[PDB]
């Protein structure tokens, strides 16, 4: 449609495109923080991957 | 405490590992700016009578 | 901080046989060199700034000069000077 | 970030002057250190906040610049500090090979230079500090009159 004619988003849609989803982001974080937790508990970079 | 960590150079690491992860989420939440906020709030009244 | 470094020192060691100024001769024996590398490692650091220059200079140049003139002329003194203030506080507060 | 590296510079030349004047395994030589020096550190750390403590507790502009340089200097130091003492001597005792004997001797071209050099004015400097303590009247007139300059 030509200009003059704009659109917008209402309830549910105006999150969606004020951003998608960011559940693998945290999901990494939360891997890299029981990697080093492990590898101060057994004193070695090899077994936390056990 | 400095003869604890003697032995546990891998602690240590972990310790440091995460103020650097520390530091760099604080880096990506602060706001850039010239000077800091030094000016003090005013409030102006206006009136009219003609 | 730089006359703790060899204050310190000279209190810990003259505790054991040692008299005051023997004490305060050894202290800055041993001492002098981590002094002036510490002290020309923050010169060296700051001198960029004594030198700025473009967009936002006056405030770097403002500081700097301060600081670095400070830095210098207070290490060169000190370096001489905090022995004798160690001796004569000793010998005048005794105990 | 000149200021960051004073404990670690002292941790560092102190357990190098130990293994090299008297050839120490650098596990047990870390350990002689850091019993040395345990007490320098914070005695450093002490002295260098407690000048910025009192920055930060005035009002208005110039009390507000004062804070935002405050704070991010003694954060910053407190931090030196708390790694000097942790991880420094970690790296020190199981990152630094062994010194081989007279490995730092022998140098050539500048660094030859330079170390004469600095043996020669710490000698001098001895020596001029042993002489400046016999006269402690004079010293102390010296010292009034360049505090009133
Ligand atoms: C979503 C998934 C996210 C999961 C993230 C989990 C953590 C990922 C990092 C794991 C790093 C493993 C390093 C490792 O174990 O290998 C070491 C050497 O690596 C080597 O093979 C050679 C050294 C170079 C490896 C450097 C690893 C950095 C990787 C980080 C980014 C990935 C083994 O050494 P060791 O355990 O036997 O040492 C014993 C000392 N006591
Ligand atoms: C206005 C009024 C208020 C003003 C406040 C101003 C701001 C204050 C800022 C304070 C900053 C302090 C930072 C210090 C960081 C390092 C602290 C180390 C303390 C310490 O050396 O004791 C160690 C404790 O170990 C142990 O006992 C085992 C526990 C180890 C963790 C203890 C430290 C806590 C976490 C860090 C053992 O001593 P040592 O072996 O290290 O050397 C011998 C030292 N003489
Ligand atoms: C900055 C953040 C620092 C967070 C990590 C600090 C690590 C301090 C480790 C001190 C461990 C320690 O020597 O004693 C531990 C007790 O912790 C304590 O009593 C104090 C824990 C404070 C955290 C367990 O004692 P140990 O089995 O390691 O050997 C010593 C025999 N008491
Ligand atoms: C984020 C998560 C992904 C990056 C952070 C994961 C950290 C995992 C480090 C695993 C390193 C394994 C390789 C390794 O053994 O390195 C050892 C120390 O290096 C180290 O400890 C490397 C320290 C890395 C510091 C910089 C990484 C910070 C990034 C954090 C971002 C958040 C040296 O041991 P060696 O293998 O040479 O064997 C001889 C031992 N005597
Ligand atoms: C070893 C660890 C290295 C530490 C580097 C930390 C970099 C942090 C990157 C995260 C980040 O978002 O930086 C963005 C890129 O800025 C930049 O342009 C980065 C410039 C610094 C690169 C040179 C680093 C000095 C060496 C700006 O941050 P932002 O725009 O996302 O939001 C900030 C609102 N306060
Ligand atoms: C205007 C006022 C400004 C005030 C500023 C004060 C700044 C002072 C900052 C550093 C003060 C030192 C704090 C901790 C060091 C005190 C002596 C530690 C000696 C030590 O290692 O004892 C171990 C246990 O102490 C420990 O475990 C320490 C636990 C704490 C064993
Ligand atoms: C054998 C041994 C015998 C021991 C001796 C016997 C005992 C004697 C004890 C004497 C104690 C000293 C009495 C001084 C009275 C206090 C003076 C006013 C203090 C004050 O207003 O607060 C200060 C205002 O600084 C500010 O930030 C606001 C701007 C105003 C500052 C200008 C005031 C001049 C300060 C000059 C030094 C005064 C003494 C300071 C300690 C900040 O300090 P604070 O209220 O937060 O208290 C620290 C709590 N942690």
């Amino acid at each position: 449609l030509g200009s003059g004619y704009s659109l917008e988003w209402g309830g549910q849609s105006r999150e969606e495109a004020k951003g998608g989803s960011q559940t693998i982001a945290l999901y990494a974080l939360a891997a890299v923080a029981v990697f080093l937790v492990l590898a101060a508990l057994y004193e070695s970079w090899s077994i936390p991957l056990a | 405490m400095a003869k604890f960590f003697i032995d546990r150079p891998i602690f240590a690491w972990v310790i440091s590992i995460f103020i650097i992860a520390a530091g760099i989420f604080g880096i990506k939440s602060l706001p850039v700016s010239q000077y800091p906020s030094v000016a003090a709030p005013t409030i102006t009244l206006h009136a009219i009578y003609p | 901080k730089n006359a703790i470094l060899i204050i310190e020192f000279a209190k810990d060691l003259q505790a054991q046989g040692k008299s005051a100024v023997e004490a305060a001769l050894e202290a800055a024996r041993l001492r002098f060199r981590p002094i002036i590398m510490t002290s020309f490692a923050f010169i060296l650091g700051v001198v960029p700034l004594y030198i700025a220059g473009g967009a936002s200079s006056a405030s770097q140049r403002a500081i700097g000069t301060t600081v670095f003139w400070g830095m210098l002329i207070g290490t060169l003194l000190s370096v001489f000077l905090v022995p004798l203030f160690y001796v004569v506080v000793r010998k005048f507060f005794k105990e | 970030i000149g200021i960051v590296v004073d404990d670690a510079i002292v941790v560092v030349e102190n357990v190098e002057r130990i293994m090299a004047g008297e050839g120490l395994p650098p596990k047990e030589a870390t350990k002689k250190a850091m019993g040395q020096i345990s007490g320098a550190v914070i005695g450093i750390t002490a002295v260098l906040i407690s000048v910025f403590v009192p920055l930060a507790m005035f009002s208005g502009a110039a009390g507000n610049i004062y804070k935002q340089f405050a704070l991010t200097m003694a954060s910053s130091i407190a931090f030196s500090a708390f790694l000097a003492l942790t991880l420094t001597p970690a790296l020190c005792a199981t990152m630094l090979k062994t010194i081989p004997k007279g490995h730092h001797e022998e140098k050539k071209g500048f660094f030859g230079w330079f170390n004469k050099k600095f043996d020669s004015w710490t000698h001098g400097y001895e020596g001029r500090v042993a002489k400046v303590l016999r006269k402690t009247f004079r010293m102390m007139v010296v010292y009034i009159g360049l505090a009133v300059v």
